């Protein structure tokens, strides 16, 4: 049934059958499995038909459920944006008058306003298209004929100003990439030129009218004129006035008034300072009256509904901007001194509120003024400053509040490897982490204004957190982290006296503390804090020794957390007191590093293995602060002996029997060492080469054996045996190995001997071993390891770069070719492999096989073309270089010219004329120029027509205007010409060029037919040719 | 005089 | 038993699909296959105070696979606008799915959600996300990859819809 359906819907030899497609479009909206999926395409192949306008009107003659009318209105958009131009006049016409008198019939009656408000969106969007399609050439009288109906009805006033709104919102705000420049600078100027009317309109209904939803409405649609409107419609009439007076107040106007107000005070202008100083006095004196400075604004807003919570949001966010923007005009008016103090007063009351979005409002605001504050003078308590003069008394509230609601300074989380391991990880770059960064930031800066009052109040919440009246463990979390936050903010010897006094009250908390809860938070605490003070620690030998003692002695405690608290401690200590292990302190015979490495076994006895890496890699901190090169040396020797002992037991049952390899605990074992050996070559560094020396051909043996066994599972079972533990341990220890030689190579400065030594084996333990193994079972990573040596090498691995090809490069390509989906991460790798060789390793590519070059060529285009975005732009950059290094060789760039120009240009016109392709533009454009220029400038000394010599740019004129017009048979020569000699003239300006190609793109989804009036021909040929003598004038600079 | 560039 | 709409917009390539099935059986997905018009999921969550089901409508980001487009917001009861820390395009795109988003609907509980965040090279920085505080949406750092913050989103969905902030999930 659904079939027959189908056809007959998409049979246009028959007519409509509005029943059945009222039956397909209720089983959309509300079917239940493949039933949807099907009347979904059905719909969208309907929709697509050229025809299916034609039973529109049909569809709204006979339709009955509003989804079917939304279709039939969707079809008839469709054809709007798309064909209006080739209709004929009089279809135009009869469109025209069906949507204007469908649009009055639907709002005159306020019942079906009510039913169905999406049909009266929709059709209010329809006229506004067909307005960019017509106004104002076909429609000079649109304005004032809609201005008078509004005038003469109140409904039909509502609609007008609903469509007003929309086509403010479609000419001025949404034109980029829907319109081209021409035609929107055209809209806007005729949007601008008839704007009085309907400010007039505006004015009169808020000044008169009474019903509440057209003042809503007409209200809105001023909110969005505000974006664009001239200032002399703002701030030379009684808007803002009538604004504060009569609706701002108002509790249904008040959200709506006070956005439009906080539009008005983002403007900047020199100019009209009289008024914005008469908009915030007037507001304030509105606020103070619809919201009382003693009201509790976070329980308001906990309490509040959606409307005042709204209200408050709105409410901060016109105070920071009037703030932000205007606080030196506010300030120099003494008498408004006491209402700027006011309005601080909303702010710190809207700091207090629990969420996360006002408060980033607030502290946005806050920040700016410590900043600006700071910057007048950073000194502490001369005279004051005056503006700190000023602000002196609510620093102190705005610190308090800093101090009391810091947020917490890290972020970790527990995620799943690929391969099933649990790891604790620390987010980089969050929101959350940004809000501890702008908070930590504005604290910092209250403190260098005075340090004393920030002490104090840090000690007065020490104080009520020993005596237990405020007593609880977010409490203390948040004091310490704010403790925390402002290391550095004061000088050595503050800083030391009231460091040394906040760890005397926390030690005396702990001990009067009962439970190993609260004394294992406490003890967090004062680990968190003395983490945060290196310059303490460095200072005072002894405190740094207990420290680390006791960190020591923690990592053995199996309380929740203690042991990762430990850990991550230890290493943020050993990271920034690195120095302060491998010399002798006074009053010790050794240095503290020989001290840990004796007895290493015996402190890390208890800790889980990730504890243990952590501790390893703060260790390999600690070892390579040691300048001397023996004793480095012999340290490094000591300090991988524990591993060194189960790797050298492991090797050599493996020895004695391969078999042992397939052992599950063996494997585990292998990849923990190996864990700890790149932990280990991270924190050391270059004179790790050693260690990896040691290991180097043994891993490359436990590596190729271990990947041959997951290829034969693979084949004995399919991929479904990489789920098994086994296979996923096996590949564990095979990437733990790339991780290590990638990482070591990174770190190592010394080209010529990685070269030497270590890549040789790589050849044939990886490289070759990748290539032997099935498909499934390659290993993306050895692809961007090798890309890590490649950038790490250049000119010291070329002559490799063939035989690295010849294991990789083929076999990866028949992987990645039959689509662009399998094998992501193979894809992603392949072309970073192929940039790095590219960028350091060009002239590999200019000493192999033609067929060779050819192919890699092939493999950039089908970079480019990919639906990923990363793969896509890799690919994007690797031909950009390409280009470069092709134009630098001049030996062979004229072959390479002749070879390849036309089809790079070609597959790059194809790329950038889809939709899907967009997020490259930039460098699409970017390709395009240098082309073009290349082409313009006279490099390419070859013609690129050998039978026929003629000059290049004409010849690249004709070959690309032939190619668009055969992609696009429906464009006009005109079109394509003009698009051309943009091209050809505004190669040396990226973002005319990116312009003009998304003039292109929008151009060429529209029939245009014959009519060349929306095309403004000599509009764009001037300013084409004005940006070519702009051009020239530069080029002759 | 004329509108502003948003 | 109470059952909501879920309106999941944003640009290609940003996640939604990925997220989506992430919810649906855990499983994260390393291959970008476009969306063809738009694809029905039920996710079930437990409160505190019973069970509430999100009938996501997973729409296609692409223009050439778009379909159906603004018919598929009609009826919606909540929308989720995703895009990529990574490519400030993404983002910059934003306020055309809220456009197409509002007109359809007029006043729904909107959630701006930043997906990708664990990858180290973060294009759209968390200082330029900006949008949702003059459109009283509810922005939401989050990473189908990772779980970071993966349930955030439908938990504020619910707590909207329901009309309880103190609503949690219990995962039973
Ligand atoms: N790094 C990273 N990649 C992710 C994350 N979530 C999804 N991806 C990847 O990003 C791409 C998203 O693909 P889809 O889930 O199909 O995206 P979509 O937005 O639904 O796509 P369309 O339907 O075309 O709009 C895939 O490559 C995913 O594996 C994430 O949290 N981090
Ligand atoms: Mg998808």
């Amino acid at each position: 049934l659904a079939d027959h359906a189908a056809r007959q819907l998409l049979d246009f030899s028959q007519k409509l059958d509005i029943n059945l497609l009222d039956n397909v479009v209720n089983c959309l909206y509300h079917g239940e499995g493949a039933q949807q999926r099907m009347a979904q395409e059905v719909l969208t192949h309907l929709k697509e038909h050229p025809d299916a306008w034609t039973r529109v009107d049909t569809i709204l003659e006979f339709s009955q459920n509003m989804n079917t009318k939304y279709y039939g209105l969707q079809i008839l958009e469709n054809v709007i944006k798309t064909r209006w131009k080739i209709l004929p006049r009089n279809q135009c016409e009869g469109i025209k008058k069906y949507v204007v008198g469908l649009i009055i019939k639907t709002s005159s009656d306020p019942t079906c306003v009510e039913k169905e408000k999406v049909y009266i969106g929709k059709l209010n969007m329809i006229l506004v298209q067909i307005l960019k399609q017509e106004w104002p050439k076909h429609w000079p009288t649109f304005i004032s004929d809609i201005v008078g109906a509004s005038r003469t009805s109140e409904s039909l006033c509502q609609n007008n100003m609903v469509i007003l709104k929309l086509l403010s919102e479609e000419v001025f705000d949404f034109s980029s990439g829907q319109i081209t420049q021409v035609k929107s600078k055209h809209l806007k100027d005729s949007m601008c030129n008839e704007f009085s009317q309907i400010f007039q309109l505006c004015q009169f209904v808020m000044e008169n009218s009474q019903n509440a939803p057209l003042v809503h409405a007409t209200l809105e649609t001023l909110l969005r004129f505000l974006n664009w409107i001239p200032l002399g419609y703002i701030f030379e009439t009684k808007l803002i006035s009538t604004l504060i007076y009569k609706f701002l107040n108002v509790p249904m106007f008040r959200n709506v008034s006070l956005k439009c107000l906080t539009e008005i005070a983002g403007v900047s202008v020199s100019q009209y300072e009289e008024q914005f100083v008469t908009l915030f006095t007037l507001t304030m004196m509105q606020l103070k009256q619809m919201l009382p400075l003693n009201t509790n604004i976070r329980l308001a807003y906990s309490n509040g509904k959606d409307d005042e919570q709204n209200f408050i949001q709105n409410l901060s966010l016109f105070l920071c901007t009037f703030l932000k923007e205007h606080d030196q005009l506010i300030e120099k008016r003494l008498n408004l001194r006491e209402t700027l103090m006011e309005a601080l007063h909303y702010m710190l009351l809207v700091s207090e509120v629990e969420e996360t979005e006002i408060f980033k409002i607030c502290l946005e605001y806050w920040n700016h003024l410590a900043a600006e504050l700071y910057r007048e003078s950073p000194f502490s308590t001369f005279d004051v400053p005056p503006r700190r003069q000023l602000y002196l008394p609510m620093l102190f509230k705005v610190r308090l509040l800093m101090v009391s609601r810091m947020a917490k300074p890290e972020e970790v989380l527990v995620v799943e490897n690929d391969q099933g391991e649990v790891v604790r990880e620390f987010m980089k770059d969050t929101d959350s982490i940004n809000l501890y960064k702008n908070m930590r930031e504005t604290l910092v800066y209250l403190t260098h204004l005075d340090y004393v009052d920030t002490e104090r109040i840090m000690t007065e919440k020490l104080h009520n957190q020993v005596n237990g009246t405020e007593w609880s463990w977010k409490n203390l979390n948040t004091l310490c982290w704010a403790i925390g936050s402002i290391s550095g903010a004061m000088h050595e010897e503050d800083e030391k006296r009231f460091l040394v006094t906040v760890i005397k009250d926390l030690l005396g908390l702990c001990e009067q503390k009962r439970g190993k809860d609260n004394k294992a938070i406490i003890a967090s605490n004062i680990m968190y804090i003395v983490g945060q003070y290196p310059r303490f620690l460095r200072a005072h030998w002894k405190f740094l020794k207990t420290v680390v003692n006791k960190l020591f002695e923690f990592m053995h405690e199996t309380h929740d957390g203690v042991q990762d608290m430990a850990c991550d401690t230890f290493i943020k200590i050993a990271q920034k007191c690195r120095r302060h292990f491998v010399q002798v302190q006074v009053g010790e015979v050794m240095p503290f590093i020989d001290e840990i490495l004796n007895n290493i076994n015996t402190i890390i006895c208890d800790l889980q293995p990730q504890q243990v890496h952590t501790f390893y890699e703060a260790v390999g901190y600690m070892i390579g602060a040691q300048t001397d090169q023996t004793v480095q040396e012999h340290l490094i020797e000591k300090y991988m002996l524990l591993p060194n002992q189960v790797w050298d037991s492991i090797i050599q049952q493996a020895t004695k029997n391969v078999d042992i390899l397939k052992d599950p605990e063996t494997v585990k074992q292998l990849g923990s060492i190996l864990k700890t050996n790149v932990r280990a070559c991270k924190a050391v560094g270059h004179p790790f080469v050693i260690q990896l020396g040691r290991i180097y051909l043994d891993m490359l043996n436990v590596y190729k054996c271990l990947s041959e066994n997951i290829s034969a599972a693979i084949q004995a079972n399919g991929e479904m045996v990489t789920k098994q533990p086994l296979i996923r341990s096996m590949r564990t220890v095979k990437r733990e190995t790339l991780k290590l030689i990638s990482g070591w190579v990174s770190r190592s400065n010394d080209p010529q001997m990685v070269a030497e030594n270590f890549v040789p084996p790589l050849l044939d333990a990886v490289l070759i071993d990748y290539q032997r193994n099935v498909p499934a079972a390659r290993e993306p990573e050895v692809l961007s390891t090798m890309a890590i040596i490649v950038n790490k090498l250049g000119g010291h691995i070329t002559a490799e770069i063939p035989q690295i090809f010849d294991a990789v490069f083929e076999c990866t390509l028949n992987m990645i070719n039959k689509d662009f989906e399998e094998y992501p991460e193979h894809r992603t790798n392949f072309f970073l492999l192929l940039q790095a060789v590219n960028s350091h390793c060009f002239p590999a590519f200019l000493a192999i096989p033609p067929t060779q070059f050819k192919l890699v060529l092939d493999s950039i285009i089908w970079a480019f073309k990919h639906t990923m975005r990363n793969v896509a732009d890799t690919g994007l950059q690797i031909l950009f270089t390409l280009l470069q290094n092709v134009a630098q060789e001049e030996a062979a760039a004229q072959s390479f010219y002749q070879t390849y120009f036309c089809d790079i240009l070609q597959h790059i016109f194809s790329v950038v004329t889809d939709t899907s392709h967009t997020a490259g533009l930039t460098m699409h454009a970017s390709i395009l120029a240098y082309m073009f220029n290349l082409v313009e400038e006279g490099k390419i000394s070859t013609s690129l027509n050998p039978g026929n010599p003629v000059n290049n740019q004409i010849f690249l004129q004709e070959y690309v205007a032939n190619l668009l017009k055969s992609a696009f048979p429906h464009l006009q020569d005109a079109q394509v010409k003009l698009f051309v000699t943009g091209l050809f003239s505004l190669n040396q300006d990226i973002p005319a060029f990116k312009e003009h190609l998304r003039d292109f793109l929008v151009q060429i989804k529209e029939f245009a037919g014959e009519d060349t009036s929306d095309l403004f021909l000599e509009e764009r040929e001037i300013a084409l040719r004005q940006a070519d003598e702009e051009k020239h004038k530069r080029q002759m600079s | 005089s004329h509108y502003r560039a948003v | 038993q109470v059952q909501f709409k879920l309106v999941l917009v944003g640009d290609g390539g940003t996640g939604k699909t990925t997220f989506v099935k992430r919810h649906l059986t855990g499983e994260f997905e390393k291959k970008y296959v476009a969306t063809l018009g738009v694809e029905v999921h039920p996710l079930v969550f437990h409160t505190n105070r019973g069970p509430i089901k999100f009938n996501v409508w997973d729409t296609a980001g692409l223009e050439k696979f778009g379909g159906l487009r603004d018919g598929y917001y009609i009826q919606a009861q909540c929308a989720i606008i995703m895009f990529d820390v990574t490519s400030r395009v993404t983002y910059k795109n934003v306020p055309n799915w809220h456009r197409d988003l509002v007109r359809v609907c007029e006043n729904i509980p909107i959630v701006l959600c930043g997906n990708k965040v664990d990858i180290k090279d973060r294009k759209v920085k968390a200082k330029s996300i900006v949008f949702h505080r003059k459109k009283n949406l509810q922005y939401y750092d989050i990473s189908a990859k990772s779980n970071y913050n993966f349930e955030k989103p439908f938990l504020w969905l619910a707590r909207k819809l329901i009309g309880d902030p103190n609503l949690e999930f219990v995962a039973m």
